[PDB]
DNA sequence: ATCAATATCCACCTGCAGATACTACCAAAAGTGTATTTGGAAACTGCTCCATCAAAAGGCATGTTCAGCTGGATTCCAGCTGAACATGCCTTTTGATGGAGCAGTTTCCAAATACACTTTTGGTAGTATCTGCAGGTGGATATTGAT
DNA sequence: ATCAATATCCACCTGCAGATACTACCAAAAGTGTATTTGGAAACTGCTCCATCAAAAGGCATGTTCAGCTGGAATCCAGCTGAACATGCCTTTTGATGGAGCAGTTTCCAAATACACTTTTGGTAGTATCTGCAGGTGGATATTGAT
């Protein structure tokens, strides 16, 4: 049973969990649903590869956490970033403090 | 009949989505022949990830790409 | 296992993943710890940040189980979202209310 | 012979009222066959005797359409623009051209 | 007698205009001037982030680029108005282009 | 030993002829009269959206100068690529 | 010997193949790609140069400059189409005029 | 006097540029703002080619770009006659590479 | 203002294409100390370049006057187009299989690759002579426009 | 067609910065050789899934008839937008000096790679009811368009 079992890894339960904490009697249609991976997956690369170009510019390698705030900062639009660097700049402290 | 198999009627009814509230004649021929440049160069860049995976069938991840590339990116299929 | 790391940050975001995830594209030889979480997070709140109006677009047509047409509607209704998918088509999203101005009935009123 | 004046939805209402019916709606204004057909005809060109996914085909009966639907609404601004309403195709060529298409 | 106008020579409306699409096309020279579009990146920078360099180059692009912009702008709209059968270009045929390239809604 | 004196409306140092000469190398033979204003906004949205980018860099390798290849990445970025300059 | 000679090219398979491993576009470099590089980019510059020329033989001058090159570049269909959204320093545009702009009945 | 603290290498192809010229032609000479465009050529492309392979990598789990793949690259980016020559005079050169030594 | 003639939009009705939640399951995705690897910030610190005033000067922007001609609103008007409305061909479908062919597998040598020598070279400084083209003066033919 | 009045071809020359042209050093980069280590061709076959056929139905289409009026087409007419004319200012040009704040060499450490061994749970793969909805039923009356 292990043989077809190569595996197709997504958010979709992940959204699921989010739907939940600002709409927690909530149903999305499976298509629905197909959208929001689409949707994450197209916000992560655009985001990382931005970060990835924000390195040889400077002629780096390391990828640190400020890059990507940049990369975000170069990508979203107005006030909607401001919130997102906000809220970044917020658990990268966390984990900080975190073990 | 393939291209001109796509309906004059449905022609109107694609355009009456964009507002559309008068269609001249020549209209129909045209979006067709606006259509299929669309899809040759569309495809044309799906087959062509076909061709390297080793495929006889145009997968649907073949397109994504192809749109994605070609810049009119979608949502909702990759899985 | 203890507990998680995107716990330790609060989130509903694999923090593992995202560390892995930005090696299989090979982004960089090295990665700071923090960028992973920095990413999750963002991504994480701006998925939400759709729901959230993907959610509110449900009441509005009495319908509860959010279709596409609700997501696109999300979407292009707002103004920062829809220049960042300016460039961007949803899967049976359909189109926004829109007439314009001349066509209605009686010459241009 | 007549019928004594019968009800006939005076033109371009049935139009406005459409667009209406249609701008709402989410689901696809092209029959699934002549689409397939046409999108096997084409492809053949590049590699001979293929086979489409199911999904495969409607990803692009989205986006074709999805094209031509806003291709359109930019259609409409033109003739418009010429204070017209009707869009004569002299219109989309002029679209095109301004997207980057025939230029 | 008193028949035949006036003396000075005087070329007809629009005839140095063609006089003149002809030149700025033939060649290639930045089109503003330089310091009064220099201030115009300065001060745009300076009102983002203050103390600030801008390297002898660097103003360049902004200005090679930014007329490039609009050179080939004005193009999608001097065939714009050609559309809506005419010769002149009036703001609308801009937000028109502007509009179908997809730079506003 | 200073300058920087203040900095404002510099838009018209986008002057008619010069915005009227764009207009010629585009081909353009009459010109409305609301045109140069309304271009010069443009002009401005564009410069605006440049340069953000080009800072953003040069704000980011924490440098205090828009070094030439700033302005290139941030104009490639952006959809114009420019050949000249760098990079 | 060199690699360049041995592929028979003008282009540096060993600068290529650098600017390939530094990258990062993969872990694994293949041995041949760096080589099909060099020779696709060189190629290219050909292509163009060999446009560029003419033109700049064209206006009667002997040092191709940014102008003869965009004048190559865009009085060509599938270059243009290679820089659809490129640009060039001091590029001058190709001469053109609209018609209805042409005065015509007196 | 000179070498003044090493400043990092900046490295061009203004000579395989120049190279290659001469072949086109003899005579025929070149800016610095004429070459200075060209370096972008190259520049331009080589990343837009080392790009669209690496996406092709991650589309087939592959990890290692061959130069089947800068082909398919190419086949996609390049258009029309540009990459019917451009493919084979890749291959070209390639064999001159396979068949040697 | 009158009111036939449709299309439309509200709760209320029920069945199925579709989401919801549980049990079984196992290679892999993930987390954890460890022992060792190096990017990268951090300071001294050369050296290049930009901000800056200088003064000359001069080409190019300003603003105002005067008209020639292109836009705007004018009514128009003939045939192009929506509407209806008759069929009626031609998608829709599900129903359920022939059968690829993509998925999956475990192999197994060519291919990549990281390690230590080796040898050229291409790039910058610096140094010092040519040489294409902008650019000014000047002498025939071009185009435009008032005749 | 000829006269007149500006802008321009067309070759002519200076003159200098912009290319191209040596030495000379010289640091990295590129290449040679083996050693290690592995990602993927190369056939074999499963099984989810793609291709027409089957077999009644009629929904969606087209060819159809009539006007209802929008495109385009002239006609006029007020006035903007161009050509020109007279000024002058602020742009442009060329060095000149502090002095920033950038760049590269030199150091030592916080953080991360590369192993190695156990731990948790997300995709897979079913079996079964769950469930909001997605398309008929009356019934109502606004949105349409005759009077
Ligand atoms: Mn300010």
């Amino acid at each position: 049973k292990k043989r077809r079992k190569t595996r197709k890894e997504s958010y979709a339960i992940y959204v699921y969990k989010v739907l939940k904490q600002v709409h927690p009697d909530t149903g999305i249609s499976s298509k629905a649903m197909s959208i929001m991976n689409s949707f994450v997956n197209d916000v992560f690369e655009r985001i990382a590869g931005e970060a990835s170009r924000l390195a040889h510019y400077n002629k780096r390698s390391t990828i640190t956490s400020r890059e990507i705030q940049t990369a975000v900062r170069l990508l979203l639009p107005g006030e909607l970033a401001k919130h997102a660097v906000s809220e970044g700049t917020k658990a990268v402290t966390k984990y900080t403090s975190a073990k | 009949d393939n291209i001109q198999g796509i309906t004059k009627p449905a022609i109107r009814r694609l355009a009456r989505r964009g507002g559309v509230k008068r269609i001249s004649g020549l209209i129909y021929e045209e979006t067709r022949g606006v259509l299929k440049v669309f899809l040759e160069n569309v495809i044309r860049d799906a087959v062509t990830y076909t061709e390297h995976a080793k495929r006889k069938t145009v997968t649907a991840m073949d397109v994504v790409y192809a749109l994605k590339r070609q810049g009119r990116t979608l949502y909702g299929f990759g899985g | 296992k203890a507990k998680t790391r995107s716990s330790r940050a609060g989130l509903q975001f694999p923090v593992g993943r995202v560390h892995r995830l930005l090696r299989k594209g090979n982004y960089a030889e090295r990665v700071g710890a923090g960028a992973p979480v920095y990413l999750a997070a963002v991504l994480e709140y701006l998925t939400a940040e759709i729901l959230e109006l993907a959610g509110n677009a449900a009441r509005d047509n009495k319908k509860t189980r959010i279709i596409p047409r609700h997501l696109q509607l999300a979407v292009r209704n707002d103004e920062e979202l829809n220049k960042l998918l300016g460039r961007v088509t949803i899967a049976q999203g359909g189109v926004l209310p829109n007439i314009q101005s001349v066509l209605l009935p009686k010459k241009t009123e | 012979g007549g019928v004594k004046k019968p009800h006939r939805y005076r033109p371009g209402t049935v139009a406005l009222r459409e667009i209406r019916r249609y701008q709402k709606s989410t689901e696809l204004l092209i029959r699934k066959l002549p689409f397939q057909r046409l999108v096997r005809e084409i492809a053949q060109d590049f590699k001979t005797d293929l086979r489409f996914q199911s999904s495969a085909v409607m990803a692009l009966q989205e986006a074709s359409e999805a094209y031509l639907v806003a291709l359109f609404e930019d259609t409409n601004l033109c003739a418009i623009h010429a204070k017209r309403v009707t869009i004569m195709p002299k219109d989309i060529q002029l679209a095109r051209r301004i997207r980057g298409e025939r230029a």
